């Protein structure tokens, strides 16, 4: 699964729909909480929209649990975000990831 | 097409019914009915619209180079990803992919222009165009400043990515 | 955008005739992302490693000195420091520890840093922090960088040098300054002494604490009084007080326990002071601003001249882009390759 714990707030009403572009800014890590990668690292905000499944699994499930202005913690399981494969380079297989995601706006 | 004309030639894994088979589908495809194929009729579809590879597929598949994608191209382009296919004809499809005009070469304007293809505004093209340098100075082993499908593979090569460029025909 | 130099710096660049090496030279370079001959760098590093393993596990270091922070291979931030902190030239200066990982460009952190230790044996001293190690680097991207950039030769230079690092340092017969704190078995200075630093640092023991110690997250409103416990962050070493720091401090007569190894928001961070002395009885300096290129945290230096301690903080500086774990961007981009090209198909197909 992918389990949502809150960091920050954000307007509890404000969800994002499908087909909605969620502008975030967010940091990968792996389950002992090394970091792998962040949009901070780029000082871009990474644009995605959901329901066209343009992220892992984890994401979509995710990020559609989360208000605008909204800072929270997901944690992925490999089934929900690279599985077995992992991902060349970055995400070793098998691995659980966390990602304090934090919704900055929508369009 | 539809109908007549002298003999297609060509080269390929398909047996007798997955060539009929991926005849029809070519034939739905016709849309003008001109025997033909071209982006016009690809981008026809409902998933085919936020797939950045999609020109890059066409013209890798257009071998004879005139824009369209006939029976034969459409064969022996999907024939790459038939199963039964071979790992080295997966990763020389990859080199296509970036190897925009295909003499053989990525060439650092071309590994820029592919990638900013994909990742959009993602990143900041100083940033794309950094990795893009460094990428090439690392990997450039032969010394002229561009990637050979030698080098490329030399970095790729262990990679499984081809392992999952399969489809069923 | 600047391309890297293809041109690596060759011996007779870098050292001048009496073997100084010229630091102006080697900034310019690095700084445009550029390398020097494996062989120049193997000899910066091996040449300040002889200076260090000459020198005492505890430095006699002399105010005025800066003390500087984490500096986590932010090498552009580095240079921004000695900016705020002054010249090597004429400024003493005592680095905590933890120049490598995290940043991308720990590597010239080093020859830098080693390059300067050469030319300034006497007035610029580095102290060994929990990175400087095997078991770190091998886990985070240092050993990684090394081989991207030069070679596992390069590394294992770098691992038996900082084998060498001090552990740490009597400034101004004042303060202790390490990278992590205190230890349940160090009581005196002499137990630092009597310490064997040329090895890589043990699964816990006196050199494990110094290098990885913590005070308590709650150094000054505690209700127990507890000296040392187990740091279940740091999954190893301890968590020390502020009873501990005071009962350290007033034993050993020293003024407070200057560190690094935790990030600041502020650069820096001022612990409860001495009921005796009006003065921080800890200090934590961090010199590594917008840390992880996350944090959008400040870094700071602390000046301590003539009886006063100043710190000067600054903010973070652009740097070069490269890829999560020096990842090349035909392994970047392949598996979104091979997705969408495989997907354009199978849409293809489907339609029958
Ligand atoms: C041409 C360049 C490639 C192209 C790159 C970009 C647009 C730049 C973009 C900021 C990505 C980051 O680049 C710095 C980097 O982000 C990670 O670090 C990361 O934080 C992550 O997990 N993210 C990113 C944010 C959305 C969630 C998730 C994801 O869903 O990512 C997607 C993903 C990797 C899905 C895989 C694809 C293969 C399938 O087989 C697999 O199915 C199991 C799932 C991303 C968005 C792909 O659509 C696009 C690309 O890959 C990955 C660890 C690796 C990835 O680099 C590759
Ligand atoms: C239009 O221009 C022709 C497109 C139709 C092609 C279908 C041909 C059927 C091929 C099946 C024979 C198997 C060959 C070994
Ligand atoms: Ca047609
Ligand atoms: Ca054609
Ligand atoms: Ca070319
Ligand atoms: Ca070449
Ligand atoms: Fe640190
Ligand atoms: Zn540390």
């Amino acid at each position: 699964g992918v389990q949502v714990e809150t960091i920050s707030p954000g307007d509890g009403r404000t969800f994002p729909k499908a087909g909605q572009t969620c502008v975030v800014h967010y940091t990968g890590m792996l389950e002992d909480g090394k970091k792998f990668d962040s949009s901070r690292d780029r000082n871009k905000p990474f644009k995605f929209m959901l329901g066209k499944q343009e992220v892992i699994r984890g994401w979509e499930e995710g990020v559609a649990q989360m208000s605008v202005g909204q800072r929270a913690k997901l944690t992925i399981s490999p089934d929900y975000a690279y599985g077995a494969t992992g991902h060349p380079g970055i995400i070793p297989p098998h691995a659980t990831l966390v990602f304090d995601v934090e919704l900055l706006k929508l369009e | 097409g539809n109908e007549a004309s002298y003999p297609l030639e060509m080269c390929s894994h398909f047996d007798a019914d997955e060539i009929k088979r991926l005849g029809k589908r070519f034939k739905k495809l016709d849309l003008d009915n001109s025997g033909s194929l071209s982006v016009e009729e690809f981008m026809s579809l409902p998933e085919l619209q936020q797939n950045p590879l999609v020109q890059r597929v066409i013209d890798i598949f257009d071998t004879d180079g005139n824009g369209e994608v006939d029976f034969k191209e459409f064969i022996e382009g999907v024939s790459q990803f038939s199963v039964k296919g071979d790992k080295e004809q997966k990763l020389r499809f990859a080199f296509r992919i970036y190897d925009m005009d295909k003499d053989g070469y990525i060439s650092n304007g071309e590994l820029f222009q592919v990638l900013k293809m994909m990742v959009g505004n993602n990143l900041k093209d100083t940033q794309l165009q950094q990795i893009v340098d460094k990428t090439i100075i690392n990997a450039d082993k032969d010394g002229d400043g561009r990637i050979s499908f030698e080098e490329f593979c030399a970095v790729v090569g262990g990679l499984d990515i081809h392992k999952k460029m399969v489809v069923d025909v | 955008v600047p391309f890297p130099p293809s041109h690596r710096l060759t011996a007779k660049e870098v050292f001048d005739n009496d073997g100084k090496p010229r630091v102006d030279i080697l900034k310019a370079h690095l700084m445009k992302e550029g390398r020097l001959e494996e062989t120049v760098a193997l000899r910066i590093i091996t040449e300040g490693a002889s200076i260090l393993r000459q020198e005492k596990n505890l430095l006699d270091i002399d105010a005025p000195v800066t003390v500087c922070g984490d500096i986590h291979g932010q090498f552009f931030d580095l240079m921004k420091l000695f900016e705020v902190g002054g010249s090597p030239a004429n400024t003493r200066y005592l680095f905590l520890g933890d120049y490598v990982d995290r940043g991308y460009f720990s590597i010239e952190c080093v020859l830098y840093l080693w390059a300067l230790k050469i030319l300034y044996p006497k007035t610029l001293f580095l102290l060994r922090g929990n990175h400087e190690c095997r078991h770190l680097t091998e886990y985070f991207t240092f050993k990684q960088e090394c081989k991207i950039k030069y070679s596992e030769r390069v590394y294992d230079a770098c691992m038996d040098a900082f084998d060498c690092l001090p552990l740490a340092a009597l400034m101004n017969q004042q303060f202790l300054c390490v990278h992590g704190g205190l230890s349940p078995e160090i009581n005196t200075l002499d137990d630092i002494r009597k310490l064997d630093r040329f090895k890589e640092p043990p699964a816990y023991g006196p050199m494990c604490d110094i290098l990885w110690s913590d005070p308590l997250e709650d150094f000054g409103n505690e209700k127990t009084q507890e000296h040392f416990t187990h740091n279940t962050v740091r999954g190893c070493s301890y968590f020390y007080s502020y009873p501990a720091v005071c009962e350290f401090l007033q034993h050993n007569n020293l003024l407070s326990i200057l560190r690094a190894h935790e990030a600041q928001d502020a650069g820096y961070r001022m612990y409860r002071k001495s009921q005796t002395t009006g003065f921080p009885s800890l200090i934590t300096i961090f010199s590594a601003p917008n840390y992880l290129d996350v944090y959008n945290n400040k870094a700071a230096v602390l000046k301590y001249e003539n009886n006063v301690m100043n710190i000067r903080q600054f903010n973070c500086s652009p740097h070069p882009y490269w890829l999560p774990n020096f990842m090349d961007v035909f392994t970047w981009s392949l598996p979104f390759v091979g997705e969408k090209v495989t997907e354009m198909l199978v849409n293809v197909l489907n339609i029958c």
